[PDB]
DNA sequence: TTAAGCAATTCGTAATCATGGTCATAG
DNA sequence: CTATGACCATGATTACGAATTGC
């Protein structure tokens, strides 16, 4: 039997609105170490990796390692029938294919939904750990506006990481432009560099990646030679959320 | 080279060594040598002075979805 | 040009008499044919020109010889400076030349061809004969040879090799050059061309270049010299349309009491015959006045004209039509004594052609872009048609009623401008057939002659969906129990869809009309949808084809096949669809939902490059709505919920740059839990392991049985058991169904090596 | 070598937001008096005169009487990529047919440097008459936009009656007749109807909606009319110069 | 210089119109 | 720190052309 209880349902709603546009189906690997997920997008281009560690759930209980198959659209429709202050508990059997969600208001009103799961035949992939050599820590709002503003011109963007700062350039039929950023708490842009980087990535994927902006304040961008650019977010004493995207050749 | 690539293309279509479009080139050379039909000692002496190159050590149609 | 291969016969003898093959390197002998070899191409082209002068043939045939073969030979002879090649004709001092031409009509569309000049000799490309007469799905030689009989870079290394490879190439080329002869003699092409030229009076070259106007001009002039009239020249741009045919409003649904069909035979030519309608007897509005003789000197039509009775004049179009009608009657009288099925349908083709000629006589009159239009006549024709069919419906529903001694008052359920489908009430096919024959013969006695109504069939049961969409089961006699189904208009006879959908509609109407079991039908549609979502459906069943017409209408609005065609390939900007052909494509999955013209791809490109398929596109856009047409009228709207719930129990079973950076996480075979180490079973589901090994070895066993039935079928379709198979025929289901079982077996063999080996192997 | 700066630079966003829905192009006349723009409309009913003196700028270098042409809506789409506190800088070479826009930040950390190419222009040009305008009205711009939009849901074209005591904005429509009356109010919210002789005119209310696109563009809006002449609506671009929209009257 | 007709149903794309989530600023 | 409507974004309805078949 699985049963979790978490006091901040807002974190759950932000993570479920991170993913309902890029992914349609997923498999939750429920374990005794937390709730962990890997998936590819529908276009077979980008990777998502989500970790909610076991401690941050304020009442955890998991008997046996599970694997649930969830249609993310119906779940995203269910988690918007819960206000931003409620307390969310998850209830599952180890013999069943149907999940229970109970939302507890902090005042006379409690709500409970049952959702039918599906069996899927997906394959789970991962990533190996290497040292990306350009390490940027920047504000998330500026990154959202930079991607959204370059988007109207053309579709590719070149990232140009040099010593004092980074520089993003983009072209198109109505011209071109760049934006600089320089080394100078969370409104700073901390830039670690060993080897300089210049690479090209398409904008539709980046404007998908900047959908999960209310999860934190800062965003971490990691680059290296010829590897997929990593976009990383941290969720406070809960875990993290990573997107992965490959460069153009 | 460019003369060694026609000797192998000539070894690959001689019908007296076998019907070979599913296997490697050196396997067919040793299959004929076991039965000893008459493998010639020159289609061996270019499969030794090369490493694992896919344009020497492969049959002519090793692409081609047949 | 490296090989030319030729077959020749005298007409009337059941085998050829000449079989020649001319190659460009030394070759190996073939039993039954002569083989000559040359060291240069100039000798090869000269040798072929001298052979074609000396044998001196009457007719030249082939397959796509006009648009590929002859201009390739002519241009290749021009490049190599051989002066004596292009004299192929009969006149001794004349050379031949390439010249473009176009044809267009609303009946066959528009096609652009080259022509090459040969005086004395006649050309019959069989491709153009197929493209003009027949409406098929693909027009490749492999596809029409399967439909009627039953079957570039490799060649360059079969020719740069040895002489047994060249002998194999020559046998292949001779089989290619032999297939159109067999098609020409089997389909009764030339006998029907000679009979068409004798009945119409036009030459034998006009039946491959022209339309249906020169023939009716010819017959009208040949009938005009016998009374001394001259034809005028009227030309107008342009008149208006007139009102066509009536359709009766249905009583839609599912019927299970027999309906009998009564129709008129040769309707419009007999209207034109039996009311004395012609150019030469059309009465102008004033020339009746001031004579007052109306009775039995002229008649009046529902559109309004007056036309002279036959006691003053005889028209010219009645006589031309009467000759064509007797020719078709003789063809049917000959067709009523055949036993072979393909022969029966080719005599049906002959009589169909003569009925099309007789109806194009009437359609000549209303063509305002033409040579002689008289829209008054056309309006009189369709007015008489409407009047007579409503007369039929009033009479049939009014006479046989409960008060008139009969059993039940009948009620007409449908009628479409020549036929009437009356529902009688009895559920015995013998009594329905008896009353229907009585009704047809009764109603026919209210007309001039040759106007006659006739019984044609009894449908039992019946399924009426809309206008021009229905289905039923066919009775010709009673002790001849049933013949087949009839599918008028539905999703099984159109070519704009997938083979999967047309097959599902045919199988559903089979299980639903013959066995009357809706539960097997639901289980069938469930299995089709389940096997769709679980990714075990062949890509032959997913190919869509559409015709690439004139380029400006496809400029006016963005389509899928136009986008695939105009996007060239990197490999070949010299082989691409042209105007008039058919483009095949499949739809792959992506995230551009605004446009289904951004997700289309060539079948061979998605073969060699392995792109996924959009199963939700095929589920909600191809399959779902034809099924909701068919399955609803037998039940309510709980039937829409029944098939969308059949889906719902079966929709929950779906099978699944950066792709290279895999981790390949192993998974438990029992409960799907990713874990460290390579063992197949999970620690909680470890005991139940003999049953989990038992399960899936009966799957490996069934994949092994499918590998062997397929890869030895290619050996029997190829001919040889000792040499390699090379056949990438895109119209064969065999190809790319033999490619995926290798990978299924590759995957299922490696899943069972998770378990140890069942013994040692080095002993 | 043209190189100019503007610190309170939101006004350029504000003018081209009220420029692009009217007209598709503009004839930018850069003189030593500054930045000017006379241009007709597309429907042959109206006109824009933008004048930007040099004394309303910060830092200035003009060496040429430049006469260039801008495709407006793409320039507006580029101007949508900078905030309103951000400093707007323009750079131009008299041989290099491009515009180099430099968006400085108030915190100077985000730098933008955009470039739009040039296209040739042979635009028509007519001169406005100078005359007596029998009614000049100073009004709040927001109230003016509110009133004409309140009239937009009645009918299509407006009739105006300008007199001594009140001014009469009347209209018909598919629901009937309506009219609102105004009077003088006894610095930005003050109104004044300065009048010599009362008149009546017809104008298009949809072009008033087009003209009120410059609602946040001034302290007060000025409405100048006389008999059978183009109405000039005035938005005084504060400390900078002024934008005047002419509307040729109706018959 | 060259070409037989009309009736009807189905599906896809762009454009028109309805409605909610953020947000921005006046109270 | 908190109401109000103006602003952006996403989904439902209508229109028309193209394709193909039945009489
Ligand atoms: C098929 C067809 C029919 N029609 C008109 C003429 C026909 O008189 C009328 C009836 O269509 P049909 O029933 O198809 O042809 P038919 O009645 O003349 O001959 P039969 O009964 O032996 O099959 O429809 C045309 O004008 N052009 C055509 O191509
Ligand atoms: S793939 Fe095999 S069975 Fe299919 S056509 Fe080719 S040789 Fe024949
Ligand atoms: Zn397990």
């Amino acid at each position: 039997m699985f049963e979790a209880r978490l006091v901040q349902g807002s974190i759950l709603k932000k993570v479920l609105e991170a993913l309902k546009d890029l992914i349609n189906e997923a498999c939750w690997d429920i374990s005794s170490s937390g709730v962990n997920l890997q998936s590819m997008d529908s276009s077979h281009v980008s990777l998502v990796q989500l970790t909610l560690r076991s401690e941050g759930f304020d009442t955890y209980r998991c008997d046996r390692n599970l694997a649930m198959g969830v249609n993310l659209t119906s779940m995203s429709k269910i988690l918007k029938c819960a206000g931003n202050e409620d307390i969310i508990t998850l209830r599952a059997e180890d013999n069943a294919d149907t999940l229970a969600l109970v939302f507890e208001a902090p005042n006379e009103k409690v709500s409970d939904y049952e959702m039918k799961l599906m069996d899927l035949d997906v394959e789970q992939l991962g990533i190996p750990e290497q040292e990306y050599s350009c390490v940027v820590k920047m504000p998330s709002g500026e990154f959202a506006r930079i991607c959204r503003d370059l988007s109207h011109i053309g579709d590719a963007v070149v990232i140009s990481c040099a010593k004092d700062g980074v520089k993003f350039s983009a072209s198109g039929e109505l011209g071109n432009g760049n934006i600089k950023l320089s080394q100078t708490e969370e409104e700073a842009v901390t830039i670690e560099m060993n080897e300089p980087v210049q690479l090209t990535f398409a904008l539709r994927y980046l404007n998908f990646f900047t959908k999960a902006t209310p999860l934190s304040s800062t965003v971490t961008l990691s680059m290296s030679a010829d590897v997929p650019l990593v976009v990383e977010y941290k969720i406070a004493d809960m875990g993290h959320l990573k997107y992965y995207l490959a460069p153009k050749i | 080279e460019e003369a060694e690539l026609e000797l192998l293309r000539q070894f690959d279509l001689a019908w007296q060594y076998g019907p070979c479009t599913g296997i490697t080139r050196l396997q067919r050379w040793c299959r004929a040598k076991q039965m000893g039909l008459e493998p010639p000692p020159e289609v061996w002496q270019v499969l030794k002075t090369h490493p694992g190159d896919p344009r020497f050590q492969c049959s002519l149609w090793h692409l081609y979805p047949l | 040009v490296i090989q030319i291969c030729s077959l020749g016969l005298r007409w009337g003898e059941p085998e050829p008499f000449l079989r020649l093959a001319l190659t460009l390197r030394p070759c190996a002998p073939i039993l039954g044919a002569k083989v000559q070899s040359y060291e240069k191409e100039e000798d090869l082209l000269q040798a072929w020109s001298t052979f074609i002068r000396i044998m001196d043939p009457d007719v030249i045939t082939g397959y796509n010889i006009q648009n590929f073969d002859l201009p390739y030979l002519i241009s290749r002879a021009q490049t190599l400076k051989v002066q004596t090649f292009p004299f192929l004709g009969r006149v001794a001092g004349l050379c031949s030349n390439i010249r473009d031409s176009s044809f267009q009509s609303k009946q066959t569309g528009r096609r652009d061809t080259k022509v090459v000049s040969m005086v004395g000799r006649v050309q019959m490309d069989m491709l153009q004969v197929l493209l003009r007469e027949y409406k098929l799905r693909s027009y490749t030689l492999n596809a029409v040879s399967f439909h009627f009989l039953g079957e570039h870079s490799i060649i360059t290394d079969l020719q740069n090799g040895n002489d047994q490879t060249r002998r194999r190439l020559a046998v292949y080329c001779l089989k290619d050059a032999y297939l159109p002869l067999r098609l020409l003699e089997r389909l009764m092409v030339l006998v029907n061309a000679v009979e068409m030229a004798r009945v119409t009076g036009v030459p034998l070259s006009y039946l491959l270049s022209r339309g249906q106007q020169v023939k009716v001009v010819s017959q009208l002039l040949r009938q005009a010299m016998h009374e001394g009239l001259l034809m005028p020249v009227v030309k107008s741009e342009g008149g208006e349309d007139y009102t066509g045919a009536t359709v009766i409003e249905p009583l839609k649904g599912y019927y299970d009491v027999p309906i009998a069909t009564l129709d008129f035979s040769s309707l419009y030519p007999s209207i034109m015959m039996a009311h004395n309608l012609c150019y030469t007897t059309l009465l102008r509005p004033g020339t009746a006045q001031k004579l007052g003789l109306t009775e039995d000197q002229f008649i009046r039509t529902p559109t309004g004209d007056e036309f002279v009775k036959t006691s003053v004049r005889k028209g010219l179009l009645p006589q031309i039509l009467e000759n064509l009608l007797s020719a078709r009657k003789r063809a049917k009288a000959e067709l009523a004594k055949e036993t072979d099925p393909l022969r029966r349908q080719v005599l049906d083709g002959r009589q169909l052609a003569l009925k099309v000629s007789a109806n194009s006589v009437y359609g000549f009159t209303g063509a305002q872009v033409g040579k002689l239009p008289c829209l008054e006549i056309s309006q009189s024709v369709t007015g008489f048609g409407r009047q007579m069919i409503e007369k039929t419906k009033q009479l049939v529903e009014s006479k046989y009623t409960v008060e008139n001694g009969y059993s039940t008052s009948a009620k007409v359920v449908y009628g479409d401008t020549d036929s009437v489908m009356c529902r009688f009430g009895v559920s015995s096919v013998a009594e329905a057939m008896a009353l229907g024959r009585e009704a047809a013969d009764w109603v026919s006695g209210h007309f001039p002659s040759p106007i006659r109504l006739e019984f044609e069939k009894v449908y039992f049961p019946y399924l009426l969906i809309s206008k021009k969409r229905y289905a039923g089961l066919l009775f010709s006699s009673r002790p001849d129990a049933h013949d087949r189904m009839d599918c008028k208009g539905l999703e099984a006879v159109r070519r704009d869809n997938c083979p999967l959908v047309a097959n599902l509609v045919t199988a559903s109407l089979r299980r639903l009309l013959i066995d009357r079991d809706p539960e097997g039908a639901v289980a069938h549609a469930q299995d089709v949808i389940s096997d769709l979502l679980c990714n075990r459906i062949d890509i032959s069943q997913l190919v869509i084809t559409k015709e690439l017409t004139r380029a400006a209408s496809d400029y006016a609005g963005k389509q899928a096949h136009v986008e695939l065609a105009e996007r060239m390939r990197k490999r070949d900007p010299g082989s691409a669809p042209s105007l008039g052909d058919r483009v095949p494509y499949v739809i792959i999955s992506a995230a551009k939902g605004v446009a289904a013209y951004m997700k289309s791809e060539d079948p061979l490109f998605v073969l060699e490059h392995s792109l996924p398929i959009d199963t939700q596109y095929y589920l909600e856009q191809q399959l779902a709505k034809p099924l909701l047409r068919i399955f609803e009228p037998i039940l309510g709207e709980g039937r829409a919920e029944a098939v969308l719930l059949r889906g719902d129990h079966t929709r929950c079973k779906t099978v699944l740059g950066l792709l290279a950076f895999a981790k390949r996480r192993n998974c438990c075979i029992g409960c799907r839990t990713v874990l460290s180490h390579q063992g197949a079973v999970c620690e909680f589901c470890q005991p139940r392991e003999s049953e989990l090994y038992q399960k899936e070895v009966s799957h490996l066993n069934a994949l092994e049985e499918r590998f062997s039935r397929l890869w030895t079928q290619c050996q029997r379709c190829q001919g040889s058991l000792h040499e390699d198979v090379i056949c990438t025929s895109r119209d064969c289901p065999i190809f790319y169904m033999r490619k995926k079982v290798r990978k299924d077996l590759e995957d299922q063999e490696q899943l069972l090596r998770r378990f140890g080996p069942p013994g040692p192997e080095a002993w």
